[PDB]
RNA sequence: AAUUGGAUUCAACGCCGGGAACCUCACCGGGGGCGACGGCAGGAUGAAGGCCAGGCUGAAGGUCUUGCCGGACGCGCCGAGAGG
C-alpha cells in the first residue's frame, strides 16, 4: 500500500512467528528471534539457551519449523539459523520460561524462587525481582514477591533498561503466573 | 462365481496365495476389475484371462449361471475361501468378492502358470 | 450403503444394459429412467426425455 | 380513485417497466435490482394456485416483497416469527410491503 | 547518465540519519554529482486507544505514535555507480526506493 | 441419513461479523483495520514488540 | 413467542458494544443435520457423496414415492473425543 502501512505489516509479521515459537521452543529455552526479511528467503534467527533441542531429535524440528513458515508467509524458502543467547541468565524471558517448567514440575515456591534468584545474581544482575501471582495452592488471590538489589525506576527509561520475562506455568489444580524482572548493570 | 458348497476341483493352499499375489501386481502395474456386478460382465464378453472367484456369494443372481458358462468360454476359474481374502489380494485393503484381471502387467510369468495348472485339472 | 443394485441383465454368453445412455454428454453415463425425466449420474443434471 | 392504479386488470398487462412510473422509490428498487432465490420458488406457488399442478397454500417468510397486481386474490401465509398469519390481498394493497400486513409483535395493551 | 532518486524512509530516528549521512559521504567522491539529503515530513501516525478492557469507571486512554520519516536524495550517476552506493548495511527497518529517469 | 456439506453458507458480505482477528478469533470484539486486525486488548499486549511508543 | 447476557452506591447506568437490517448473536419459531480413536458385530452381493420429477418445504434430494451414476469402506452403541 504505502510507507506507513508496510512497516506495520512487517511488525505484525514479527508477532505471529514470535508467538508460536516461544510456545514450542520451551524445551530449547526460548529467548528471541532476529528476523531478517528479504525477497529471497525469510531468514529467522531463533534464540535459545540450547541449540540441540531446536534442531530436534535428528533434523525433525528444524524441518518442522521450516515447514510451518511456508504456510504463514509468501516466502516459501525460509532459512533456519540457531544463534545462542550469550547470557541466558541476563535474559529474563529465558528465566521466566525456565522458572515455568520448574513450577510445572511441582518444586516448592521459595525454593524454586531462591535458586532462580541465585543463578542470575551470580551471572551479573545489579538487581532482580520475581513475582508469582496466582492461586498459591489455596483459593485466595495473593502474589509472593522475591526481592533483591535495585529495581525499575520511574517513567519509561525505567522499562527499556531492565529485562522482563513472563510465562504461564501451567498446573492441574489451577494456574500460577510467572513474572521475572531482571535489572542488568547499566 | 462360487458358493461355500461348490467343490468341483481342488485349490491347494500354495496355488491360492500365488493367485492372491498375481492379482496384487495386476492392479499396481496394469488394469483390474473388482465388484461382482462389473466382473459378471468381464468373464462373459471375453475380457478376463483367468477368473478368480470367492466362495461366499448368496443371494444367487450371478452364482447359478457362471460355473457352467465359464467352461464354455475356455477360461479357468480358481477359488479363494473368502471376500476379505480376495479383497486384500485385489490390490486394495477393502473387499472384492470377485475380480477380473484384464491384462497381466508384471504378474505375466505367474498368471500363465496358474491358468494351465487349473485348466489341466478341471476349469 | 444400499444393496441390491444388480440391474444389468444377463444373456447366455453376453451382457446387455437395462438403462439408457445419455444424449447430452457422450456414452459412459447411465440414466435414472423415470419414464419421462432423466437424472444424470456423473454429476447431477436436470434432463428431459429425447 | 377506487381500486389503486388505472384498473386492477391493466396493471397485470403492464408488469415490467410501466408500473415503475406509478410506484414509490422503494418498491421500484427491489423489482429493478431483482429479488433473491426464495422469491423464485414463490413464483411457482402463485402459478400452481391460479392454474394447473396441485396447488399448495402459499406460505412465505417474504416480508421485503411489495404487492403486485397479478398476486391480488390469493390468501398469503406470512410467518410472524412464531406462526403463519393470513392476509386476503386486495387491489388497495398495490404499493405497500407484504411484511406490513402480518404482525412483527403480538398485539396486546401495555401495563 | 540517469538522474536517480533515492527515497529513503525509516520508522526510527537513529536508523534513518546514519544511512542518509553515509549515502552522502561515499557518493561524494567518484563519478557522482549529488544534491543534499533533504528531510520531508514525519507522517506521524496517531492511533488513539481505549486502555481498559472493561471500558469501566474512568478508563485511561493510550496515545500512540508511529512516526515515519522520509529523507530524499537526487543523484547523477550510472546504474552501476548506484549499486556501489547501495552496498551499505542499512538498519532493519529502512525502506530505500529507487526511481530511474534520464 | 445423507446430506451435503456445511461450514456456514449465508451472506456475510460486510460489517463486524465479516471480520476476525489474527490473535483471539472474534467477530464483534475489536478489529483494528490498518493491516493489523486484532482486538484492542491484544493490541495493548502486542505493541512494544510492534515498536509503538506509549508516550504521548 | 423471544425483547440474549453480564454490570449495580462512590468504583453499574454514551458500561463490555472502537459500529445489532441478514451477518453479528449468545434469544425465539419453524425446517433440516455432522459424533473422532480404540472394542465389539457389519463390508464390493456397488457409496458412505451427488441427483431429475411430482408429493412435501417459507427455501434445502431436505424429506418420501421413484429410478440411478462416479469409484471405492463405515453405522449402532460402549470407553472416550472435537464443539459449546
Amino acid at each position: 500500500m504505502a510507507i506507513e502501512r508496510y512497516f506495520i505489516r512487517e511488525a505484525v509479521r514479527e508477532m505471529l512467528i514470535d508467538e508460536f515459537l516461544e510456545k514450542e521452543l520451551r524445551r530449547a529455552g526460548y529467548g528471541g528471534l532476529d528476523i531478517k526479511k528479504t525477497p529471497l528467503g525469510t531468514k529467522v534467527i531463533i534464540f535459545a539457551a540450547n541449540p540441540g533441542y531446536v534442531i530436534g531429535r535428528g533434523g525433525r524440528r528444524i524441518r518442522e519449523l521450516t515447514r510451518i513458515l511456508e504456510k504463514q508467509f509468501g516466502l516459501e524458502n525460509p532459512q533456519i539459523e540457531v544463534e545462542e543467547i550469550k547470557n541466558p541468565y541476563l535474559n529474563a524471558k529465558v528465566q521466566a520460561v525456565r522458572l515455568a517448567q520448574a513450577l510445572e514440575r511441582g518444586i516448592h515456591f521459595r525454593r524454586a524462587a531462591y535458586a532462580a534468584l541465585r543463578a542470575i545474581m551470580n551471572n551479573g544482575a545489579r538487581g532482580v525481582e520475581i513475582r508469582l501471582s496466582g492461586k498459591l495452592t489455596g483459593e485466595r488471590a495473593k502474589s509472593i514477591r522475591f526481592y533483591q538489589g535495585y529495581l525499575a525506576k520511574v517513567g519509561n527509561p525505567a522499562e527499556t533498561l531492565v529485562s522482563k520475562g513472563y510465562a504461564q506455568a501451567l498446573l492441574k489444580l489451577g494456574v500460577i503466573g510467572v513474572k521475572v524482572a531482571i535489572m542488568p548493570p547499566g | 462365481m462360487a458358493k461355500p458348497s461348490y467343490v468341483k476341483f481342488e485349490v491347494p493352499k500354495e496355488l491360492a496365495e500365488k493367485a492372491l499375489q498375481a492379482v496384487e501386481i495386476a492392479r499396481d502395474t496394469g488394469k483390474i476389475r473388482k465388484g461382482t456386478n462389473e466382473t459378471t460382465k468381464a468373464v462373459e464378453r471375453g475380457q478376463a484371462k483367468l477368473v478368480i472367484i470367492a466362495e461366499d456369494v448368496d443371494p444367487e443372481e450371478i452364482v447359478a449361471h457362471l460355473p457352467p458358462l465359464c467352461e464354455e468360454k475356455e477360461i479357468p476359474y480358481i477359488y479363494v475361501p473368502s471376500k476379505k481374502e480376495l479383497g486384500a489380494a485385489a490390490g486394495i485393503e477393502v473387499a472384492a468378492a470377485s475380480v477380473a484381471i484384464i491384462e497381466p502387467g508384471k504378474a505375466r510369468d505367474l498368471v500363465e502358470e496358474i491358468a494351465m495348472k487349473v485348466k489341466e485339472l478341471m476349469k | 450403503m444400499g444393496q441390491k443394485w444388480k440391474l444389468y441383465e444377463i444373456k447366455d454368453g453376453k451382457v446387455i444394459r437395462k438403462n439408457k445412455f445419455c444424449p447430452r454428454c457422450g456414452p459412459g453415463v447411465f440414466m435414472a429412467d423415470h419414464g419421462d425425466r432423466w437424472a444424470c449420474g456423473k454429476c447431477g443434471y436436470t434432463e428431459w426425455k429425447k | 380513485f377506487r381500486y389503486r392504479g388505472y384498473t386492477l386488470e391493466q396493471l397485470m398487462n403492464m408488469s415490467l417497466e410501466e408500473l415503475a412510473r406509478l410506484f414509490p422509490a422503494r418498491q421500484r428498487r427491489s423489482l429493478k435490482r431483482g429479488l433473491t432465490p426464495e422469491q423464485k420458488k414463490l413464483l411457482r406457488k402463485i402459478r400452481l394456485a391460479k392454474k394447473g399442478k396441485y396447488k399448495k397454500p402459499i406460505r412465505t417468510h417474504c416480508r421485503d416483497m411489495i404487492i403486485l397486481p397479478e398476486m391480488v386474490g390469493l390468501t398469503i401465509y406470512v410467518h410472524n416469527g412464531k406462526e403463519f398469519v393470513p392476509v386476503e390481498i386486495k387491489p388497495e394493497m398495490i404499493g405497500h410491503y407484504l411484511g406490513e400486513f402480518a404482525p412483527t409483535r403480538k398485539k396486546v395493551e401495555h401495563g | 547518465m540517469q538522474k536517480a532518486r533515492i527515497k529513503i524512509a525509516s520508522t526510527n530516528v537513529r536508523s534513518l540519519d546514519e544511512v542518509a549521512n553515509q549515502i552522502k559521504q561515499i557518493a561524494e567522491r567518484t563519478g557522482v554529482r549529488m544534491s543534499g539529503p533533504i528531510p520531508l515530513p514525519t507522517k506521524r501516525i496517531r492511533i488513539t486507544t481505549r486502555k481498559s478492557p472493561d471500558g469501566e469507571g474512568s478508563a485511561t486512554f493510550d496515545r500512540w505514535e508511529l512516526r515515519v520519516h522520509k529523507r530524499l536524495i537526487d543523484i547523477e550517476a550510472d546504474e552501476r555507480a548506484m549499486r556501489q552506493i547501495m552496498r551499505i548495511r542499512v538498519p532493519e527497518d529502512v525502506t530505500i526506493e529507487i526511481e530511474l529517469i534520464s | 441419513m445423507a446430506k451435503a456439506d456445511y461450514n456456514k453458507r449465508k451472506p456475510r458480505k460486510f460489517g463486524k461479523g465479516a471480520r476476525r482477528c489474527i490473535r483471539c478469533g472474534q467477530y464483534g470484539p475489536i478489529i483494528r483495520i490498518q493491516g493489523l486486525m486484532l482486538c484492542r486488548h491484544c493490541f495493548r499486549e502486542v505493541a512494544p514488540k510492534l515498536g509503538f511508543r506509549k508516550y504521548e
